[PDB]
RNA sequence: GACCAGGAA
């Protein structure tokens, strides 16, 4: 009934929990609010995959 | 852990005594037992049947707590009568009615084929 | 009627062999 | 956490078997503790003047009567407040036999068996009677709930002479922890010795009482019954169409905004409150259907638990889910979900649950009631942090 | 022991809300309550 | 699953047919015909939350399908297909739900947090987490002694175990007053 | 024939379905206690375990152990350990049990009460013989082996009664009821519509006459009359835990008027 | 866990009747609201008690030493 | 604690005799108090609780699966074809008296789950006691034995 | 503030709680356990030096 | 030691409103039509449909515990059909000649209209009440 | 004992 997916690392099981992150590549733009000299913002976080 | 022993529920503790009568200072002629080492099945029983003794004014029991098992009995009769003996005169009675009960199935039960 | 309309009782069976392919932890895996 | 005098307060050990420590079930509320698991600490004073401190100033029977709002803080409750509701009734008398046990469990009675107030054929005694054997002497009480005469024709109110139950059920604004309080009362008047006796008389009584009695609640108790069921669901039928209608109306570019209001903020604005009327109706609807000898509306009358909007959701109609006070957002471009069709403006698609806790939820009526609860564990988690940091 | 191996960690402009995308992909309900809410959730 | 209009033989359809169906269950009562089969076949596809953007949902299928050209009081108050422009279908509502929350019984009958709750308290439970308990050397470690199955289950429990592995006991409950304790 | 009575209105080996009558309520309920609660029995107590090669543990088979009911029959001729003179158990106190199991076959092998052996001197009383109901006469499957699998264990049987663990009641459920057809309003019945027709009536509803509405409420009434069922474990025979708890109960009462004399 | 001996709520004994219910499926393919029955099994505690069990001993056999 | 976030501590345990009884001589395992149900409104424990009876009985495993087609009318019925009144409630008798408790209950199967928490696991006292270096304060922890 | 605005503490004690309708208001039900673990320092004195030789 | 109040009355309604067991009733007097009536009474123990002509007393007699039986040997001051005992909790002076007393038998309440009786209705918790036919 | 990490009324 052991489903696996886990690692045993100097005995004990250990599990790699998922990580959550926005996606790179991606363009998105945001209004920058009051106080600011910028009004909206056009940003890419680009990298290699 | 902090569990009593279950057989305290029924065997009496060293130095105790089934009834403990004292008087009941709030009311003439009238006695509170307690009963050690029992519950609901001795305590509803005489209160059923001291409820049938005309000469009883007054009678009910209580488990004070349900960790403890005893119960305090409380007897009021008219004057002359003793609560004592009341008690004395019910606990007969439920005898001699279980003496039926029991002669009674057994004699129907006898009858039974199966 | 092989090609019948598929009732929702069925969608089960399809679950079914969901499992029997991926298990439950086949992120994990792959 | 402790946030209060009444959050540490003085008690009289009495060291008993078993691995919990045992608290008489009123002062639960000012320690604001619950038996689903939760612990609480003790200290014991090791100097003869600090034990004296403890039972002289903070005492539990100090406490009761409380100056964060001049209003006692324990008061009468759960199973002993749902009880001597039940107990109290015009209806409920209670014969012999059983009556002599309840005078007895009171461990005060001066050993009186009180006249019954019908003495033949068969005397019976009655609630209100005997609960009164644990009300002391020169306690006297008046209340008026709306609409009572001296002749409180519905058992409304509480006329309490020296002691004595005249009329009214007793329930939360009698035994409970008011202003107006038997309790508030009786520690004003006779001592808070005597009146955290009285906590201890009442329950012994009532409890005792409704052990006899019993008290339970099951899903027969949410059924609202065919027709005022059919009733609801036009109720909310009817104003889904009051909504189609201003939604139409909205669309025609004929509807006017408000002073303040976009065109849109006006338009919700009406929705919203539409489908708000419409919950808050099949609640009502419910709510009378259902009979006297329904437990939760037995519990909501005594005061014991739960209330008005726990009969709406459970018997009528859960209502509309909401997210920042608005209803649901378009997370998908025009839409809620990707089962609907875009610029979807109606009641379905934005959140609103048409249905019963009874009947239970659709899948989108689920996701979206889930996404308003999840807003509700996050600002409930909050607020107790900001909370914190306030009272600090 | 499942649930544990369908776990989602998201660390640090609203997260902890549960999103309409994450309709069939992440547990409306299954998420601790507190210091983590929302912020841990399980497919 | 794929719903196409794809039917000279009526209205829109999903791709899968009954017939798949018993190809399917056929291989299941064999302990050919896998999940890679339903997805090669294309009868059925994946979908993130970005391509979700850009097609339409039907719940139930079946339901969800054929026009109309009484009603019962008790059942709950579902919508409908007023909608021909169908792309996909919903393989079954409750599979929007995690591994804890597929336990709970009659979950759409609850307040949404007593949901999220249990939810969690379940992995505070007890019951048998390995058949090979008994080998293992786990630093802390608790099994029921009688684990029952649970009277009222889920259909997903069984790609769960849970069946097979429990976490309780059925215990006669009764909802009353008594000692008050 | 006296006071109170019965009629009993169907028997066998493990179930006595009768009627009282002519009796306080609060009797008929008091043997109900007593018959669950107060009757002795003869129960494994003590298990001492020399060999236990199985998947169960040592105590999960002790526990078992309490539970397999013993023949009890003459158990009022052996004595309470408690009293006996012996440090610890003698044969007037007590019943040695052994069992000992191997798993011989290569299929798994079963481990039955029947495959108990009492070891102790019987004194020639019925007493001891773990209670076989089984069809083919295995009784409780109290354990399972493969190979290797060697169970090697000995079973100290004590006198004792339910008050102070479950193992030795000799009665299981006891049905109970009074009333059938509400007269005494001792109950009030919840319902949506019609109490009468969402509430079952009652087997026993047979045996009384039904109350007919053109009839004004007697408060003078009063519960006599009271349908049981005692169904027995098997460690005493069904008459005697009606016979021995009405006698137990009575011996209690008894003990109540002894103390009040030694007053 | 291996069938209980006894039923918790009432103390019916119940520990023989496995392999009887088992039975009473496999050979004779009775249904389980009968097959509990056949064994006299009425009292819904005890039927619980049977129809809801889970034999693991049965896995934990499979082990070696 | 059951599937509807309903955990309890016990708080004491009754033997069956002064435990309520159905006439048909059943007895609870468990008795939970009526004032948990309303403010959480946990409509669900209610329905396993009714459902779960008629797969005691009817000894056929109860779907309480999410959305179907499952309704407390349906499983109502079933239960009155089996003898029991139709919403699961049952006329009691107290234990300490025999005498019919004035109320019907609602009882059945509930799956229940026992909880890592166990109390004398928890339970802890300490008066005087190993204390810390660095502050001579008393030191953390029950394990310790702490303040 | 965690060392002297606050303290671990001697003569304390900690446990699960439940309620008893049998308990007086101001009473507190205490584990024998932890009554036996807790203590009061009490000065020999001659109302007390009886009792107290008793106890010990 | 002796009777306070003494009239046949006749019921105009009885109202059983939200009471299983108890209803409130409605009569006035045969003698005076000034002479009106109020009651909550046990229907289970002694019922009542309108019309019904009963007769009422009071009377102070016939302190201390209640004692139940013997009272086959006992001056029941009862040739009536239903006794209670409760008190006098309100003397509402009600303009003219005109008095109304309040009773309360635990819970149980009484308004009684009238006039005369001034020389009579004390604020008694000594109160029993009577009804025949 | 520092320190990090995770989970509870
Ligand atoms: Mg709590
Ligand atoms: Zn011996
Ligand atoms: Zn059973």
């Amino acid at each position: 009934f052991d489903m696996g997916g886990y690692f045993i690392i100097n005995g004990s099981e250990k599990v790699l929990i998922a990580q959550e992150r926005s996606a790179g590549n991606i363009v998105q733009v945001f209004k920058k609010a009051a106080p600011s000299p910028i009004s909206h913002v056009a940003e890419i976080r680009s990298a290699l995959e | 852990m902090n569990a009593p022993d279950r057989f305290e529920l029924f065997l009496l503790g060293e130095g105790e005594s089934k009834l403990k009568i004292d008087p009941d200072t709030k009311a003439p002629n009238a006695v509170v037992i307690t009963f050690e080492k029992e519950d609901h099945t001795l305590g509803n029983l005489i209160r059923a049947e001291l409820l049938n003794d005309r000469k009883v004014l007054f009678a009910a029991y209580k488990v004070e707590h349900p960790f403890f098992a005893r119960f305090k009995l409380r007897i009021q009769t008219t004057e002359g009568y003793d609560p004592k003996d009341a008690l004395k005169n019910a606990c007969n009675s439920i005898i001699n009615k279980l003496g039926a009960l029991k002669t009674n199935f057994e004699t129907e039960w006898n009858l039974q084929t199966l | 009627d092989e090609s019948a309309p598929i009732t929702a009782e069925d969608s089960w069976a399809v679950i079914s062999a969901f499992f029997r392919e991926k298990g439950l932890v086949s992120q994990q895996l792959d | 956490p402790s946030l209060h005098k009444m959050s540490m307060m003085a008690h009289r050990v009495k060291v008993i078997p078993y691995s919990t420590f045992r608290l008489n079930l009123s002062v639960t509320s000012p320690y604001n503790a619950d038996f689903d698991g939760d612990e609480m600490n003790l200290h014991v004073p090791q100097s003869e003047e600090t034990r004296a401190e403890l039972s002289q100033l903070c005492a539990v029977p100090l406490q009761i009567v409380s100056p964060q709002s001049n209003k006692p803080c324990m008061g009468i409750v759960q199973d002993t407040l749902c009880g001597i509701r039940k107990l109290t009734l015009r209806d409920t008398f209670i014969e012999l036999d059983q009556v002599l046990n309840m005078l007895y469990w009171v461990p005060d009675w001066d050993g009186v068996i009180p006249t019954p107030a019908i003495i033949k054929p068969k005397p019976l005694w009655s609630g209100k009677q005997i609960l009164s054997v644990a009300i002391p002497n020169g306690i006297h009480l008046q209340r008026f709930d709306e609409g009572t005469t001296l002749l409180s024709p519905k058992d409304n109110g509480m006329l309490i002479i020296d002691g004595q139950i005249i009329f009214g059920v007793v329930e939360k604004k009698t035994v409970g922890s008011s202003n107006g309080g038997l309790i508030h009362v009786v520690t004003r008047e006779k001592g808070p010795q005597v009146c955290a006796k009285l906590f201890g008389n009442i329950q012994k009584v009532v409890n005792f009482w409704l052990l006899h009695n019993g008290f339970s609640t099951g899903i027969g108790d949410t059924i609202a019954d065919g027709p005022t069921m059919r009733e609801i669901t036009e109720t909310i039928a009817e104003a889904k169409k009051k909504v189609l209608d201003v939604t139409k109306e909205a669309q025609a570019n004929l509807l006017t905004a408000k002073h303040g209001m976009t065109l849109r903020e006006s338009f919700e604005d009406n929705v919203v409150r539409f489908l708000n009327e419409a919950r808050d109706k099949a609640g009502r609807l419910a709510e009378v259907n259902l009979k006297d000898l329904n437990n939760v509306k037995q519990m909501v009358m005594a005061g014991s638990k739960g209330s008005f909007i726990n009969i709406a959701q459970m018997s009528a109609c859960v209502g509309q889910q909401s997210v920042e006070g608005k209803r649901i957002a378009f997370g998908f471009v025009d839409r809620t979900l990707p089962h609907f069709s875009k610029d979807d403006y109606s009641p379905e698609s934005k959140g609103f649950v048409e249905n019963s806790y009874l009947r239970g939820l659709t899948p989108q009526e689920f996701f979206f009631h889930a996404m308003g609860g999840r807003e509700g564990l996050i600002d409930t988690a909050v607020k107790t942090a900001e909370t914190g940091y306030i009272q600090r | 022991t499942l649930s544990h191996l369908r776990r989602t960690n998201t660390p640090i402009a609203k997260p902890r809300q549960l999103h309409n995308t994450h309709w069939g992909l992440v547990c409306p309900a299954e998420t601790p309550e507190g210091q983590a809410c929302g912020l841990v959730k399980n497919l | 699953f794929i719903v196409e209009d794809d039917e000279s033989l009526g209205h829109k359809e999903l791709k899968v047919r009954k017939g798949h169906i018993a190809k399917l269950m056929a291989t299941e009562y064999q302990d050919e015909y896998t999940w890679s089969s339903l997805l090669n076949e294309g009868l059925v596809e994946y979908i993130d939350a970005e391509e979700e953007e850009s097609i339409l949902i039907a719940m139930q299928p079946e339901d969800l399908e054929p026009a109309e050209a009484d009603v019962d009081p008790a059942k709950r108050i579902r919508v409908s297909h007023h909608a021909t422009t169908f792309t996909h279908c919903e393989i079954h509502p409750s599979m929007i739900l995690g591994v804890a929350a597929s336990i709970i019984p009659f979950p759409d009958h609850n307040q949404s947090p007593r949901n999220t709750y249990q939810s969690a308290m379940g992995k505070q439970a007890m019951g048998v987490f390995l058949t090979n308990y008994n080998v293992r050397m786990d630093t802390m470690a608790n099994i029921l002694y009688y684990p029952q199955k649970p009277l009222g289950t889920t259909r997903a429990m069984e790609y769960l175990k849970f069946r097979e592995l429990p976490a309780g006991q059925n215990a006669i409950v009764a909802i009353a007053c008594y000692s008050g304790y | 024939e006296e006071g109170p009575q019965v009629k009993i209105r169907e028997a066998s080996k493990d179930n006595v379905d009768f009627i009282l009558s002519n009796v306080d309520l609060a009797m008929a309920n008091s043997l109900r206690r007593v018959m669950i609660a107060e009757i002795p029995t003869l129960a494994i107590d003590s298990v001492e375990v020399e060999t236990n090669t199985t998947v169960l543990a040592d105590e999960f088979i002790a526990h078992r152990l309490g539970l397999i009911p013993l023949q009890s029959m003459d158990i009022e001729q052996l004595e309470y350990s408690r009293d006996c003179f012996c440090e610890d158990h003698c044969d007037k106190c007590s019943v040695v049990l052994t069992l000992q199991a191997f798993g011989e076959s290569e299929s798994t092998t079963n481990v039955y009460s029947k495959d108990l052996v009492i070891v102790s001197n019987l004194m020639g009383r019925n007493i001891g013989h773990p209670i076989i109901q089984d069809k083919e006469g295995n009784g409780v499957l109290i354990c399972k082996l493969r190979k290797g699998q060697e169970l090697k264990l000995t079973c100290v049987a004590k006198k004792g009664i339910a008050k102070e663990h479950a193992k030795w009641g000799p009665a299981a459920a006891i049905e109970f009821e009074y009333d059938p057809w509400n007269k005494l309003k001792h109950t009030d019945y919840w319902y949506e519509q019609d109490s009468a027709k969402e509430w079952p009536q009652s087997k026993n509803c047979e045996y009384e006459d039904p109350p007919n509405e053109g009839d004004p409420f007697d408060y003078k009434a009063q519960a006599d009359t009271f349908y049981m069922n005692v169904e027995s474990v098997g460690s005493i025979p069904v008459d005697q835990v009606v016979v021995r708890g009405i006698d137990t109960l009575q011996k209690k009462v008894a003990s109540i008027l002894l103390a009040l004399t030694q007053m | 866990m291996i069938v209980p001996v006894r039923c918790f709520s009432c103390g019916k004994v119940v520990g023989d009747k496995w392999e009887s219910y088992l039975n009473l499926l496999q050979e004779d393919e009775l249904d389980e609201g009968t097959a509990l029955s056949r064994l006299g099994l009425k009292r819904y505690c005890c039927r619980r008690m049977i129809l809801t069990h889970v034999d693991l001993i049965e896995k934990f056999l499979r082990y070696n030493p | 604690a059951s599937r509807h976030g309903q955990k309890g501590t016990i708080g004491i345990t009754y033997r069956r005799e002064d435990m309520p009884f159905t006439a048909e001589g059943i007895v609870p395992d468990l008795i939970i108090n009526p004032h948990a149900i309303p403010s959480r409104m946990t409509v669900a424990h209610l329905i396993e609780c009714l459902l779960s009876k008629v797969a005691a009985l009817s000894g056929n495993e109860g779907d309480a699966s999410p959305f179907t087609d499952i309704t407390v009318e349906g499983i109502s019925k079933l239960l009155r074809e089996h003898g029991y009144q139709s919403r699961g409630f049952e006329v009691m008798y107290n234990g300490h008296t025999g005498k019919k408790l004035m109320a019907q209950i609602f009882f059945g199967p509930t799956y229940y789950q026992r909880l890592r928490h166990m109390v004398d696991d928890k339970i802890h006292a300490r008066a005087r006691g190993p204390m810390q270096v660095l502050t001579r304060q008393p030191v953390e922890g029950r394990s310790r034995d702490g303040g | 503030r965690g060392n002297l605005m606050g303290k671990r503490v001697d003569f304390s004690a900690r446990t699960v709680i439940s309620g008893d309708p049998n308990l007086e208001l101001d009473q507190v039900g205490v584990p024998k356990s932890i009554a036996k673990t807790l203590t009061y320092p009490e000065v020999v004195t001659p109302y007390n030096i009886d009792r107290l030789t008793q106890l010990v | 030691s002796n009777t306070l109040f003494d009239d046949i009355f006749q019921v105009s309604e009885v109202d059983p409103g939200r009471y299983n067991k108890v209803c409130r009733i409605e009569a006035a007097s045969t003698t005076q039509d000034q002479c009106k009536l109020t009651l909550d009474i046990n229907v289970e123990l002694f019922p009542v449909a309108a019309q019904d002509s009963l007769t009422v007393t009071i009377a102070s007699s016939l302190t201390r515990s209640w004692r139940p039986p013997q009272a086959g040997d006992r001056s029941l001051a009862d040739d009536y059909d239903y006794v209670m005992y409760g008190t006098a909790y309100k003397f509402e002076e009600v303009s003219k000649d005109l008095i109304a007393v309040y009773y309360s038998f635990g819970g149980l309440l009484m308004r009684l209209e009238g006039n005369y009786r001034n020389l009579n209705n004390l604020k008694q918790e000594n109160a029993y009440l009577l009804i025949r036919r």
